[PDB]
RNA sequence: AUAGGAUAGCAUUCGGGAAUUCUUCUCUGCGGGAUUCCUUUGUAUGCACAAGGUGAAAUUUUGGGCAACAGCAGGUCUGUGAUGCUCCUCAAUGUUCUGGGCGACACGCGCACUACAAUGUCAGUGAGAACAAGAACGAACCUACUUGAUCAAAAGAGUGGGGAAACCCCGGAAUCACAUAGACCCACUUGGGACCGAGGAUUGCAAUUAUUGGUCGCGCAACGAGGAAUGUCUCGUAGGCGCAGCUCAUCAAACUGUGCCGAUUACGUCCCU
């Protein structure tokens, strides 16, 4: 029961789009960095967007992944 | 008496209300038996699980299918 | 320095375990000193399984609106069953009380007209340890016999499969049953 | 119904001291049965007995007491 | 001398009991200032005695424990006691011994139950209205 | 010497908390010895009436809570020097009280 | 042996022994020694209004005035609020629900003054109730007795 | 309670008119006449110096006949008035307890004033109400 | 020990005095912490899932609050100085005051409380909660202690304290425990406590059990587990147990909260609704 919202995925995808020179496959350098470069009331929608950045990382290591575009 | 059969497969829970689970058991006999590895389908009532271990009192009776 | 826990400071568990091959899986021989170990059982499914089998059988004397909670209650009227099924059998008390709950349920039931099916060992033993606590209660309502001195006997008669207990008469009953409507 | 008697009688009495000890499980409940005499006089020819070490105490409570014979 | 003294809390419900665990002449534990053999139920002395014989009582050889314990009732004040004399233990050999036998007594601990060096954190759930309790709702009728 | 006492008691926790430590601020600038401040515990008021006028539906309820912040601080100086502390244009809902300690 | 002092162990204090073990001790050593002053009332009443029957054990007044050293032995400046507070009972309302009920206050009164009548138990500073140094000695002379079972 | 059954032993015991069982522990036989309690039942065996863990049946004669006087004038024995069922009685004014048929009489006097004097109490009880 | 079994140790204690030292426990404003994060299975692109790990916490973390758009001739004109239109308006449907009534029953229904007993009822002893409330020069309000007391309870009286983390208060709640060597021993019985009698006290301007405690009687009133039917509920939950607040001069079998003891069963299905 743990789908992730289309605010979550939405920001994760701006963020991997954004930084993805400053993130790997680690979820907590990534709550770092997401903290760092987004605004957000919610402590726990930033952990949410960092575990799904997280995830899109790992997927962009394996082939390209839709919605996400990087030079 | 009663033989020992071993849940190998859950194959999910039967009948209206849902309180039983069609199972597939496999007669746990000795090697050189007629019934070694031999497989059944039965009707279970009860939480059961894949590995469980049953007490079957008949053995030529098979639950139809669902 | 460590020593095994034996129950009450007085009964061995070494060597405890049932001579029923398809309930080896889901009684429970782990050494304890008392019963009341206060732990979250029922968090998942088969996480009951796991509880020490004398602990389920004090869980089943705290049963009407008098006995809800009364689980000290219930603890001390095990460790009086327990001397009592000792002086009655001679045997270990701990090996009784598995063998009555290895003999006292159906392995075959009734279900909805209604087709024989067989019973998983979780209820078989869930459904032993209840009636042989229902048999106990009941015999011991308007009585001068006490509730321990019940419990033991009905413990005693069950362990041995005879009619006199109430779980045997009340398994042989279901399963003659099935086996009709097989 | 059954008519339990509240004080010992010679016969009673005397088969209380002679019958019950060689028992090998002895409760007030027990005696009471066997003996055809209320549980609380029942429970006093126990105590008694246990006083002159006729009979052994194997579990006590505050309201619950089981005898055995002696070895 | 030094004076070797460490203080651990158990906890259960809402009971609270605080250990101070001293290096002393001889082994003494009491609870509220009575000693372990005079508690009662002969259950819950076995409840609180098993945080020394899980280990094994050599290892409580010249400690002095004083457990005071608030809040609760008699078995979660009993389990509060008990995980707090395990604690203490714990916090003793970590402060006064090796990593080696702490781990070992750790090990044993948590290999005999959780919650002896692990809080329950089970609390009561509040009542709602329109509720008797919890959950219990108000009884409904239709004629 | 003589210790001074204020109390600071509000029903919006991020005034008292301003106020607090602008006390705070206050005192350390006038090199005086400080004892806290203590946060007391929080008190909630609670008043729990049915949601409906009449007497109609589903009994429901609302639940009003007011919780009151407390803060004391001790000061070890006269109390013309406290009166100067205590002299700022104060949030307005805190409640600050002077008293001395025996 | 049973009664061996556990090595390094000597000696006594109340909290060490069982709690009844020393009351009936304590009573036993009242009533024996014959000076504690009895009410005649205590043959007539019930220990409080929530009992419903007189106290059924004859020797009740001096095990009640045990009881109460030992409980002014525990709190210091109890008085006999705390005492009732600590005697109380759940009462029977008939087709009611039952409520507590905190001892009645005059027993508790009168114990403590037949224990003040003794030299035990004296006014406390400051309003309660308290042991005097008679009464520290006895109590835990009477808890070492206990511990060495000796009982009289 | 150890004690051998006397050859006297007594099924029914006579006692101011009523059948006492004899079974019963001596207080809560006595509570089986009107108008005795198991409190006032337990002071009259203080009374009377005979031992609560006896039981019925077991009392002599003399025994009964005391335990008899003392329920009659309980005043003569040193029991306070409070203890007692009509203290104050509001035709005679004298204190005293009603035991055995007295008490069901008494009632019968007390609702027939009540009822020939017409108040609220008396009339509601010739209806038979609450 | 009346005999005193089993259950760790081989110098301890004293909330009826000082001195330093400190923050483990308590207090709390803002923070941290958990996310399918990690590893495998079946899915097999993705979206995910199930077991396990890590962990105080493992899946809306747990429990609440909030909660769109459409409607209902749903309730309230008995909340308001919210109101249109209508009715009364000086022997008034306005307003006071006196006395009744809202409570009357051989009746029916809904929701509770107490029970039918020995896993008990009595008498004793022990250890032990949490939300809370307290008054308008003094005086209400809440309390502790003492006394009454050279003799029942409930009372009645003093001296203090508290504006409430300060007094109550170390908050001695009841479930509970007790190797108390206590009474009862299967019976409508020491179960049950309905109904009723007599004394007495208390709140109030005013009280005949229809204010409400307390004492002794009554208990020979049903009730020994409840037909067809039917309610609620999945974890600190049900059930059981008390406590506080609210009503409140006086009176909780109610409600709103609180903590205490603490399970059985399921972790499913669409058979019924
Ligand atoms: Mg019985
Ligand atoms: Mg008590
Ligand atoms: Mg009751
Ligand atoms: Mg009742
Ligand atoms: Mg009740
Ligand atoms: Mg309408
Ligand atoms: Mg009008
Ligand atoms: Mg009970
Ligand atoms: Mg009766
Ligand atoms: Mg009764
Ligand atoms: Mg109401
Ligand atoms: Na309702
Ligand atoms: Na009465």
């Amino acid at each position: 029961g743990k789908i992730r919202t289309k605010t979550v995925k939405r920001a994760s995808r701006q963020v991997v789009e954004k930084y993805y020179s400053k993130l790997n496959f680690d979820f907590y350098q990534n709550k770092r960095v997401i903290m760092d470069v987004t605004i957000a009331e919610s402590k726990k929608l930033k952990n949410k967007i960092a575990g799904y950045t997280t995830h899109i990382m790992k997927r962009l290591a394996r082939g390209p992944v839709r919605g996400i575009s990087l030079k | 008496q009663a033989q020992v059969g071993l849940i190998i497969k859950v194959l999910g829970r039967t009948g209206s209300r849902g309180n039983v689970t069609q199972v597939r058991v496999r007669l746990m006999a000795e090697a050189g038996s007629p019934d070694y590895n031999r497989t059944i389908v039965r009707n279970v009532k009860g939480p059961c699980k894949e590995n469980d271990m049953l007490s079957l009192m008949e053995t030529e009776r098979e639950a139809r299918r669902l | 320095s460590s020593k095994t826990p034996k129950l009450f400071n007085k009964w061995s568990f070494e060597g405890l375990e049932t001579s029923e091959l398809a309930l080896r899986d889901h009684i429970s021989t782990t050494a304890a000193y008392v019963p009341h170990t206060s732990g979250r059982w029922q968090k998942r499914r088969f996480y009951k399984a796991r509880m020490p089998i004398v602990e389920r059988l004090a869980n089943g004397l705290m049963f009407k609106g008098r006995g809800n909670g009364r689980k000290l209650q219930a603890a001390r009227l095990l460790k009086h069953t327990l001397e009592i099924i000792h002086l009655l059998t001679d045997e270990n008390p701990l090996q009784v009380v598995v063998d009555a709950v290895s003999k006292g349920a159906p392995r075959e039931d009734s279900t909805r007209r209604r087709q024989a099916v067989d019973v998983s060992p979780m209820r078989r033993v869930n459904e032993a340890i209840y009636q042989m606590c229902k048999g106990a209660r009941e015999a011991a309502f308007r009585n001068l016999k006490s509730m321990p001195e019940c419990l033991a006997d009905e413990i005693v008669n069950a362990s041995k499969g005879s009619s006199n207990s109430y779980a045997i008469k009340k398994k042989d009953e279901v399963e003659r049953v099935a086996k009709a409507n097989r | 119904a059954l008519q339990n008697a509240v004080m010992f009688d010679k016969e009673t009495y005397d088969k209380l001291r002679s019958e019950v000890p060689k028992y090998k499980l002895i409760t007030p409940s027990i005696i009471s049965d066997r003996l055809k005499i209320a549980v609380s006089i029942a429970a006093a020819g126990l105590k008694q007995l246990c006083r002159e070490k006729l009979i052994r105490l194997v579990s006590c409570s505050s309201k619950t007491r089981v005898y055995t014979r002696i070895v | 001398y030094a004076l070797k003294q460490v203080q651990t809390f158990g906890k259960k419900k809402t009971a609270i009991a605080v250990a101070t665990v001293t290096k002393a002449a001889q082994c003494n534990i009491k609870v509220n200032g009575v000693p372990l053999q005079q508690i009662l139920p002969d259950t819950l002395r076995a409840k609180i005695m098993e945080a020394i014989t899980v280990v094994g009582s050599k290892y409580y050889s010249r400690l002095r424990i004083d457990v005071a314990v608030h809040g609760g009732g008699q078995v979660s004040q009993a389990y509060a006691a008990r995980q707090a004399i395990a604690k203490g233990l714990i916090a003793f050999f970590q402060k006064y011994h090796n990593e080696v036998e702490k781990a070992a007594l750790k090990d044993k601990f948590l290999a005999y139950d959780k919650f002896l060096l692990i809080a329950d954190p089970r609390r009561c759930e509040p009542k709602k209205w329109g509720r008797h309790s919890a959950r219990t709702r108000f009884t409904k009728s239709y004629r | 010497g003589q210790t001074v006492r204020l109390t600071i008691t509000s029903r919006n926790a991020k005034a008292v908390e301003s106020v607090t430590s602008q006390l705070l601020t206050r005192a350390r600038d006038e090199k005086v010895t400080i004892h806290g401040p203590v946060r007391l515990p929080t008190r909630t008021l609670k008043i729990t009436t049915r949601k409906t006028p009449c007497g109609n539906g589903t009994n429901t309820w609302d639940t009003f809570e007011l919780k009151i912040y407390k803060r004391i601080i001790d000061l070890h100086a006269p109390t013309e020097q406290v009166k100067k502390i205590t002299s700022f244009t104060m949030e307005s809902g805190v409640d600050v009280s002077i008293t001395i300690l025996d | 042996n049973k009664i061996h002092r556990i090595g390094k162990r000597k000696g006594a204090t109340l909290k060490d022994v069982s709690a009844w073990r020393w009351i009936k001790t304590a009573a036993r050593h009242f009533k024996q020694e014959g000076k504690i002053f009895v009410p005649n009332c205590t043959e007539i009443m019930k220990s409080s209004h929530g009992r419903e029957r007189a106290p059924q054990n004859p020797d009740w007044y001096y095990i009640r005035c045990a009881a109460v050293l030992r409980a002014i032995y525990l709190r210091p400046g109890v008085g006999y609020g705390g005492l009732s507070k600590r005697f109380g009972n759940k009462k029977n309302y008939g087709s009611r629900p039952e409520h507590t009920v905190t001892s009645s206050t005059g027993p508790l009164h009168w114990a403590c003054k037949s224990l003040t009548k003794l030299g035990l138990v004296e006014p406390g500073a400051q309003s309660g109730q308290r042991l005097t140094r008679k009464g520290h000695k006895f109590a835990d002379s009477l808890a070492f007795q206990v511990q060495i079972r000796k009982f009289g | 309670s150890l004690t051998l059954i006397p050859d006297h032993f007594q099924h029914i015991v006579r006692l101011l008119n009523t059948n006492v069982e004899g079974k019963r522990k001596v207080p809560f036989a006595l509570r089986m006449v009107k108008g005795v309690g198991i409190r006032f039942a337990y002071l009259v065996c203080k009374k009377a110096g005979i031992d609560v863990e006896r039981r019925a049946g077991t009392l002599t004669a003399e025994e009964l006949e005391k335990i008899a006087e003392i329920i009659a004038d309980p005043a003569k024995f040193k029991i306070p008035d409070w203890f007692l069922n009509r203290q104050r009685d509001p035709k005679t004014g004298k204190t005293e307890h009603l035991s055995s048929s007295m008490v069901d009489t008494r009632l019968r006097d007390d609702l027939e004033r009540l009822k020939k004097m017409r108040a609220h109490r008396g009339v509601r009880h010739a209806y038979g109400l609450r």
